[PDB]
């Protein structure tokens, strides 16, 4: 998952 | 219902300078601008803008909008929220920066809403926490109560949206749902619905991340509405041709070479900012025994790395999203940053041969001018  | 125009801006911001830096917008950008361009969108669709290149994208993009004009504005990349005002975070923003840095979504908004748009989308697919070391107190004026908007955001207030690690292409969260429901044809408002619906379905993003639909649309607009195409202003009908000429790119151009061959110069767009360039070696008069084509001198505000050029797979220049969708065996360069370009795109393509019996390379080489490319047309 990553983050924006 | 019918829309007298239909246009999108989509910008998908991932290399920051000193942020971290972010992989999915190239392909949510990139699918949703084929979505809404079998939606009859006139769409402009930029990667890795700085504030400036982000503020002229923003003023070109109202230059299309009109009274009953639907504009759509999608987002992928970072972004925070203070007050309740959405920013946007341009890829050349220090650490930390400031709202100044930064676009506001409102004031986009706003300077719509002078254009008398029929409808107004923004879908932001960006985070929106508090950026902390932003400490002014904006009083951004009240909006007139036009009941066109609609605003998708990927995440809740106070929240994060987020894209997944994965290695290869994968979608952010939003696009992965949004993409599965945008040809529909219902009012905008219950797709993104449906679209909630969708992420709420999510395990990874449980309790992290929810769809947030704000909207105030009193009618029945829908993204798949008819363009009317009846009233076009003259000076529209320019506006839209200009479009016409950034959205297509120059058609390949054969060169003939004072030796006798011919190469073929071919051209692809990923973005409007992002162009490949690929070359072939199409034709040798026997007397020469070997050929070796490749493109050089580019202007230096491209950027580009001769490392990074010249590539047996597009796959090898950094685009993934263009293949096979291109002709095979042939040289293969990615031109990005177009909108960097202060001057007509001029470069070399060079070319070295042997002839037969002779046993010495010969070195000819002839600069290509398409001019303007994409984007860059527009000013």
């Amino acid at each position: 998952l990553r983050s924006r | 219902m019918l829309a007298k125009d239909k246009v999108a801006l989509l910008i998908g911001n991932m290399n920051y300078r000193e942020h971290p830096k972010l992989k999915a917008p190239l392909v949510d950008v990139y699918e949703l601008t084929n979505l809404l361009r079998q939606l009859d969108f006139k769409v402009v669709s930029l990667l890795d803008l700085t504030e400036y290149e982000m503020r002229n994208a923003v003023d070109e993009f109202l230059l299309l909008l009109d009274k009953g004009v639907y504009g759509l504005l999608y987002y992928a990349g970072h972004g925070y929220e203070n007050f309740g005002n959405s920013f946007m975070v341009p890829v050349d923003a220090p650490n930390p920066y400031r709202s100044e840095n930064c676009l506001c979504v409102q004031n986009i908004l706003k300077l719509m809403q002078e254009k008398e748009t029929g409808l107004n989308v923004f879908l932001l697919d960006m985070c929106r926490k508090r950026n902390d070391y932003d400490d002014t107190i904006p009083i951004l004026d009240a909006l007139k109560v036009t009941a066109n908007i609609v605003f998708g955001y990927a995440t809740c207030q106070g929240a994060e949206a987020f894209e997944i690690q994965h290695s290869g292409l994968a979608n952010g969260i939003f696009m992965k749902f949004l993409k599965d429901r945008l040809l529909e044809d219902k009012k905008i408002t219950v797709l993104l619905d449906e679209v909630a619906e969708d992420m709420g379905k999510c395990h990874l993003t449980k309790g992290k991340q929810a769809l947030e639909i704000r909207s105030s649309l009193s009618e029945k607009r829908a993204l798949t509405d008819p363009i009317q195409g009846t009233e076009y202003s003259a000076e529209s009908l320019v506006r839209n041709l200009q479009w016409a000429k950034a959205h297509e790119l120059p058609e390949s151009m054969c060169l003939k070479f004072d030796c006798g061959v011919q190469i073929q110069l071919g051209f692809a767009a990923e973005f409007s900012n992002v162009m490949i360039i690929y070359t072939s070696i199409v034709y040798k008069p026997p007397e020469i025994i070997m050929c070796d084509a490749y493109v050089t001198d580019f202007p230096l505000d491209l950027d580009i790395d001769p490392k990074d050029a010249n590539k047996g797979t597009p796959e090898e220049t950094g685009s993934y999203l263009v293949s096979k969708d291109l002709p095979k065996h042939c040289l293969y360069t990615r031109l990005s940053s177009l909108q960097k370009l202060k001057e007509h795109l001029v470069f070399t393509v060079c070319l070295s041969y042997q002839y037969s019996g002779l046993e010495d390379t010969v070195e000819d080489k002839q600069e290509v001018n398409v001019g303007k490319p994409l984007i860059a047309k527009l000013d």
